[PDB]
This record gives structure tokens, C-alpha cells and sequence, in this order.
């Protein structure tokens, strides 16, 4: 499953800054719950939500307004964008897949990670 | 019956996912409530209930006490219903 | 938000060593479930462990890891240079997904 | 049973994450078996048995029309 971030590396401030991600070697209908994820320069990560094949989004609380993960079936792309930029989310934001989503027994550990783009606010 | 079952209460799976008040509203509607953490702790259960919700309005955990203080209010989450 | 700090920011050491990197949290973790990771610089963030004491395939055996509740570790009991770099500490057991601090070595 | 039921079988969790060999493992020590995808597939057990490991070696899913990966396994 070989996962790679997309996405333009420059949002001004307030700005919807949007990175598309594309599922490679499986299907993004599989039963894998797909989250994205923050690095900022220097600080510890975060975690800033994630979708399914079904539309279903669990965010973050503190990110909660903010973001608004979408996916796409038709060309295999999991997406997110975040508005109301405050210049704090600059980041290498990563793509994610944890297992499960169609059971009971989804496991939260996001083994295939992908290249993040970097973004400057 | 077609799920769970433990002390003459029999818990259902619903697959579909959905915040505390929409998991409420269903097993109410089907005579039933949502799964108390007190008899699910030590019980084997906890294995199959772990992340879906309860009662108090939080997903069940194996910990004792000290429920996440951040909001989990608006989240999707699978539920049982007895 | 279960905040997780990792102790030693920066073990430094040269090759051959029993290293131990520990990190600890607010709160009691669920089952002890604390998966690290590795992160070699611009390479992609791999699997380690997932459950603090079990390696996912893929990583060789000296990746040793214990702890319950508060207090979790990992350990290199030997070193290669293509086996350092930054760790991270991630728990599963609240709502919302904590990482932790990066350990450099 | 300690577990789930269907047409006279128990189903047990362990909830470990292990590979397919290792399962094949404990279930031969509890002189079960990993439970197969045609009994499962047609039934609630469904729900509770997706993403986890079959007699076949691949995910149990309803999907399609590896030894590399570790999953909750059942055993009946």
C-alpha cells in the first residue's frame, strides 16, 4: 500500500489549504480507515483526523472546526482541507491507513505512512 | 440471539457508525440501552466493546477511572445494543 | 489529550549500545497500547511495535519494549548505524490519538 | 461459550495481533482452527470476524468480486 501526499506547498493565512493523498496497490473502499496527520517543525505530532469509503470523519476536538476530510472513489484520493489558517499549521502533513473500519477490530497504529509535503504559511 | 451475550444480557453489534446521541436513540428504539461499563470492565466483553459506547457517554475503556476529560461528544463510533 | 513526554531528548551515543528510551503519560494507557515508530530523515515513518512489547515485521529483534500504565520503554540492546535515528511514543487508548516527543540518537 | 456462537460453533477472540503462521499456531494449541470464509460470509459473524485471519492465509472479507501482516485472529 504505497501512499503519496500531493498538495500546494503554499496557503496564505485564513486560506483552505488542501492536500490530496492517492491510494496505490489496494482499494480505497478496502477496510482501512485513512487519517492525516501534523508535524510541526520541531514540535511533537498530531493527529488531525480521518475517513473512510464511507464519508464517516472522527476529527481532532481541538481541530474539530477547522478541518474537513473528504474522499474521492473514483480516483482513489482521500483528501483534507483546512481553512481559518492562524500561520500554526505549518507542518509536514502525512498521510495515514489504519487497518480496519469495516469490523469491529480496527487498529488505531498508522503502520503504512506516506511522504509528507511540507507547507509554509 | 444474534450477538453477544453474558449474564442474560445480550448485546447486538450495529456496524453502521454514529455519535453518543444517535446510539442512544436507536437502542431506545429498540428496546435497549447502550452497554454500562461497570458490567463490561472485568468481563471478557471489554475485548469486543472496546472503542464503541456506553452510558456514561464515552467510549468504553479498560481503565479504572480518570474518563477523557477532552470532549468526545461529536464523534462516530460503532454501539451495542442490548 | 493524553500528553506523553519521552525523557531523554537526545541519547548520543556510538555504535554498540543497550539504549533505552523511556516515555511516560498524563494518564493510564488502555492495555498498555503504545506503538512506536521510527523516523529516518525524509524516509518514511515505519512500525516498530505496536502493544509496547511486540515488533511488526519488518524490524529486526534487538527492538526490545515493556511498560504498563504511566511508564513505557523501548530498548536497543545493540546498535547499527543504519538503526539510528528519532523514535517516537504513540498511544491509542483516548479519544483523541497522542504522540510524543521525538528522541534523537 | 466464552465466545460467539453460530450452528453449534464457538468463536473465541485473541485479541493479540499476530501473523497468519503464529495463528495457525494457537488455534492448532487450542485444537481449533482459523474459521473459514464460506461459513462466515452469509451471516452477522461478518461483522465481528472482517480483518481477521481465515484458513485461506488472506483477510476475511467481502470484498475481491500475506504473511507480512499481523491481525486479530479468531479460532472455533
Amino acid at each position: 500500500v504505497q501512499l503519496q501526499e500531493s498538495g500546494p506547498g503554499l496557503v496564505k493565512p485564513s486560506g483552505t489549504l488542501s492536500l490530496t493523498c492517492a491510494v496505490s496497490r489496494a482499494s480505497i473502499s478496502s477496510s482501512n480507515w485513512w487519517s492525516w496527520l501534523r508535524q510541526p517543525p520541531g514540535k511533537g505530532l498530531e493527529w488531525i483526523g480521518e475517513i473512510f469509503h464511507s464519508g464517516s470523519t472522527n476529527y481532532n476536538p481541538s481541530l474539530r472546526s477547522r478541518v474537513t476530510i473528504s474522499v474521492d472513489k473514483s480516483k482513489n484520493q482521500f483528501s483534507l482541507n483546512v481553512s481559518s489558517v492562524t500561520a500554526a499549521d505549518t507542518a509536514v502533513y502525512y498521510c495515514a491507513r489504519s487497518q480496519g473500519g469495516s469490523g469491529l477490530f480496527r487498529a488505531k497504529w498508522f503502520d503504512p505512512w506516506g511522504q509528507g509535503t511540507l507547507v509554509t504559511v | 440471539c444474534n450477538g453477544l451475550y453474558y449474564q442474560g444480557s445480550c448485546y447486538i453489534l450495529h456496524s453502521d457508525y454514529k455519535s453518543f446521541e444517535d446510539a442512544k436513540a436507536n437502542c431506545a428504539a429498540e428496546s435497549s440501552t447502550l452497554p454500562n461499563k461497570s458490567d463490561v470492565l472485568t468481563t471478557w466483553l471489554i475485548d469486543y466493546v472496546e472503542d464503541t459506547w456506553g452510558s456514561d457517554g464515552n467510549p468504553i475503556t479498560k481503565t479504572t477511572s480518570d474518563y477523557q476529560d477532552s470532549d468526545v461528544s461529536q464523534e462516530v463510533r460503532k454501539y451495542f445494543c442490548t | 489529550e493524553i500528553v506523553l513526554t519521552q525523557s531523554p531528548g537526545t541519547l548520543s551515543l556510538s555504535p554498540g549500545e543497550r539504549a533505552t528510551l523511556s516515555c511516560r503519560a498524563s494518564q493510564s494507557v488502555s492495555s498498555s497500547y503504545l506503538a512506536w515508530y521510527q523516523h529516518k530523515p525524509g524516509q518514511a515513518p515505519r512500525l516498530l511495535m505496536y502493544g509496547a512489547s511486540s515488533r511488526a515485521p519488518g524490524t529486526p529483534d534487538r527492538f526490545s519494549g515493556s511498560g504498563s500504565g504511566t511508564d513505557f520503554t523501548l530498548t536497543i540492546s545493540r546498535l547499527e548505524p543504519e538503526d539510528f535515528a528519532v523514535y517516537y511514543c504513540q498511544q491509542y487508548g483516548s479519544s483523541p490519538r497522542t504522540f510524543g516527543q521525538g528522541t534523537k540518537v
